[PDB]
RNA sequence: AAACUGCGAAUGGCUCAUUAAAUCAGUUAUGGUUCCUUUGGUCGCUCGACUUGGAUAACUGUGGUAAUUCU
RNA sequence: UGGUGACUCUAGAUAACCUCGGGCCGAUCGCACGCCCGGCGGCGACGACCCAUUCGAACGUCUGCCCUAUCAACUUUCGAUGGUAGUCGCCGUGCCUACCAUGGUGACCACGGGUGACGGGGAAUCAGGGUUCGAUUCCGGAGAGGGAGCCUGAGAAACGGCUACCACAUCCAAGGAAGGCAGCAGGCGCGCAAAU
RNA sequence: UCCCCUGCUCGGCGCCGGCCCGAAGCGUUUACUUUGAAAAAA
């Protein structure tokens, strides 16, 4: 390869893009943006598979540049725009908004939210920088460079930004006893409380997260998103509240639903 | 007789049309033509009979069911703005050019072979 | 890089001994008893029974009180109850290996058509299925190797298009009626 | 916009520096208390 | 339409000749460097014209070579 | 000021530099209309030094490749091993220069040769262990007759880009001019062997 | 089938300069063994 790739095969797509095999050779390669290729979700994939508003690749384009869809308060006219974690998407005419949260399994889930919760967005700070004339800077996980932050924002905190002004309203400090969830790996979408944080000099610093029912698991430092201060979550959690039901309880719940439905 | 039960209804305010799946139950008859099921969707969904577009009819084994797609728009010109043109060619509301691909490719190559004003005249 | 399937497998196996007396007598007895066409069908039933027995043995050699053992064991028992080769009394993993080709062969649609009384012989049941006369839960079946479930046993009746269960008469009826009209004038 | 955000950051930095200085003086007083008692 | 300007042709497709710690696979690092496009920030921070210049296309006219997506 | 396990890190101050083949600090375009005494406004499109991000690429760390002793020693001022100081390169580095010391690998198989060797995810058979294959749809690498050199461009030693060599080859008024199907169809040769 | 037989510089679960709990930071090294992270899809 003499340059960057511009195509992407269907079976080379990530599994959480949640496609089929016998439809086409290629898959939608997203345009470059705030999020990585294997951690985002194209707008065409959502509008054509999840919401079922469109069936072909031209109907998605018509809806997309018809100026009907707004992305974090800004209208976007790219059908392969990368949408990732807590990307607030809004439809102005039928009055629906969706928040992208990983569910109990390894995928995205549709989650309708009220507009009052659609005005803000929780996002994770990545690194702290100092500008030219002594301006402190923040680099956010969706590449939002924010000037003049609060002095108590550290490396692995979570800030809440209003989508109309771009400023910080409130923040959550990285500490034990806070509600957390994991973004990537074998664990995905489980909601838990940070207990331990093991420090290894020169490598990945693993942590330990306990679920609300008695389960525990260990993830890396980069696989951390802090969502709450204590037990109350700052956003509306999806169905099941991220408990990671095992296969026996899942089978029992499906059998109970089948017996009750008839 | 033949009767219709629509399935998987939804509306689409993003594109001013109504998605549903139509299953056609015709015991003893053949496959229904698309015009007559368009008249049934007209007399059922209280709209004009020239705005409804149906396609994708697939018969079942034994000949009792026939499921497929069918779309109802709010108005005729709203349907003309956002629809594939070949379905309008099926329904007689559109005409397309009858030129083959090799003739167009040869004309494009012969236009590439010359420069200037003569490009518009070498290809007829 | 065309987008196709390229996924296939063989459903039957051929024994290593081609010419033995007792084996050929046993498959001939099975074929002549249950009205089958060739030995490929009983070979494929032997293949799927060997697969089920191998899966049950692989689950039995794993230790007790493990979630995978319980999950695949209860899945296999629910599946084989749904076929109808077992009852709820023998709902055990070790009772899977005491099965037979006979229990898998009684669940054929041809055997059920002959057993209930739609047909007079097993070969007549096969050719009755082949001319599209037998339907179940409002869907006609034209194939004899259909595995009916336990809940699907009581829905077996004649079709609404077959002349046997009420419908348009066939080719020989209308031809003999036209011949009678020609003879009568 | 630059002048407004610079003024707001200067005010917030002054408040947080005053709070940190008060906590440092409290820690110095605690050290003096544990030295005396 | 033509043509100037800008962008893409370095993607895709076909083959297995070379290559035996070379390629590649898992695991690390760039605190040892460049990065089209998109995204966010910066874009009156510097103390010193109510819009400037001439060249080429396309076009017109006139030609050579037996011959070119030539001039 | 702020951070890392760790800076000759970022920020701050002083004194200067700032390349004529020269860093930026807008001599660009469209829609809807306008308030307040000629000045003054809303939403966009394009372009731009720097900074992070996205797509990556590239160089390195640890471990793992088929056969052969009728290959037992190999490399070494035609860089082989390391040190100093430089050139060049986007960066470290004998990558290359000038000077120093004789170093480095090897019976735990180096080196040399062969391969009907692209590598892996995988396929066949299979009680338990194994044996054989993997040109072939997804990933990475290499080439467009075969070596060599280069313009443009962010990214090419590109070949449906260019320049000379040889093998082969087209047209011609004989002066010259024009090319590389291991792309899709198709044809010849080669064949036991493979389509519009 | 349950619990007990490596030492030391700062603090929150409790009290009246005195006790327990925890922790910035260190504890003879290997193979073997069990768990955890990550380990593209098909």
């Amino acid at each position: 390869a003499r340059g960057p790739k511009k195509h992407l095969k269907r079976v080379a797509a990530p599994k959480h893009w949640m496609l089929d095999k016998l439809t086409g050779v290629f898959a939608p390669r997203p345009s470059t943006g705030p999020h990585k290729l294997r951690e985002c979700l194209p707008l065409i994939i959502f509008l054509r598979n999840k919401l079922k508003y469109a069936l072909t690749g031209d109907e998605v384009k018509k809806i997309c540049m018809q100026r009907f869809i707004k992305i974090d308060g800004k209208v976007r006219a790219d059908i392969t725009y990368p949408a990732g974690f807590m990307d607030v998407i809004s439809i102005d005419k039928t009055g629906e908004n969706f928040r992208l949260i990983y569910d109990t399994k390894g995928r995205f889930a549709v989650h309708r939210i009220t507009p009052e919760e659609a005005k803000y967005k929780l996002c994770k700070v990545r690194k702290i920088f100092v500008g030219t004339k002594g301006i402190p800077h923040l680099v956010t996980h969706d590449a939002r460079t924010i000037r003049y932050p609060d002095p108590l924002i550290k490396m692995n905190d979570t800030i809440q930004i209003d989508l109309e002004t771009g400023k910080i309203t409130d923040f959550i400090k990285f500490d034990t006893g806070n509600l957390c969830m994991v973004t990537g790996g074998a664990n995905l979408g489980r909601i838990g409380v940070i207990t331990n944080r093991e420090r290894h000099p020169g490598s990945f610093d693993v942590v330990h997260v306990k679920d609300a029912n008695g389960n525990s698991f260990a993830t890396r430092l980069s696989n951390i998103f802090v969502i709450g201060k204590g037990n109350k979550p700052w956003i509306s959690l999806p169905r099941g509240k991220g408990i990671r039901l095992t296969i026996a309880e899942e089978r029992d719940k499906r059998l109970a639903a089948k017996q009750s439905s008839g | 007789t033949v009767t219709i039960r629509t399935r998987k209804f939804m509306t689409n305010r993003l594109l001013q049309r109504k998605q549903m799946v139509i299953d056609v139950l015709h015991p003893g008859k053949a496959t229904v033509p698309k015009t007559e099921i368009r008249e049934k969707l007209a007399k059922m969904y209280k709209t004009t009979p020239d705005v409804i577009f149906v396609f994708g009819f697939r018969t079942h084994f034994g000949g009792g069911k026939t499921t497929g797609f069918g779309m109802i728009y709010d108005s005729l010109d709203y349907a003309k703005k956002n629809e594939p043109k070949h379905r309008l060619a099926r329904h007689g509301l559109y005409e397309k050019k009858k030129t083959s691909r090799k003739q167009r490719k040869e004309r494009k190559n012969r236009m590439k072979k010359v420069r200037g004003t003569a490009k518009a005249n070498v290809g007829a | 890089p065309v987008a196709r399937s390229w996924v296939c497998r063989k459903t039957y196996v051929t024994p290593r001994r081609p010419f033995e007396k007792s084996r050929l007598d046993q498959e001939l007895k099975l074929i002549g008893e249950y009205g089958l066409r060739n030995k490929r069908e009983v070979w494929r039933v032997k293949f799927t029974l060997a697969k089920i027995r191998k899966a049950a043995r692989e689950l039995l050699t794993l230790d007790e009180k493990d979630p995978r053992r319980l999950f695949e064991g209860n899945a296999l028992l629910r599946r084989l109850v749904r076929i109808g080769v077992l009852d709820e009394g023998k709902m055990k993993l070790d009772y899977i290996l005491g099965l037979k080709i006979e229990d898998f062969l009684e669940r054929r649609l041809q055997t059920q058509v002959f057993k209930l009384g739609l047909a007079k012989s097993i070969h007549h049941a096969r050719v009755l299925i082949r001319q599209r006369h037998i339907r179940v839960r409002k869907q006609v079946v034209n194939i004899p190797s259909f595995i009916v479930r336990l809940d699907s046993q009581k829905h077996i009746d004649f079709s609404l298009r077959s002349p046997y269960g009420g419908g348009r008469p066939g080719r020989v009826k209308r031809k003999n009626a036209k011949k009678g009209q020609g003879g009568a004038g | 916009k630059n002048k407004e955000e610079a003024a707001e950051y200067a005010k917030l930095l002054a408040k947080r520096m005053k709070e940190a200085k008060e906590k440092r003086q409290e820690q110095i007083a605690k050290r003096r208390r544990l030295s005396s008692l």
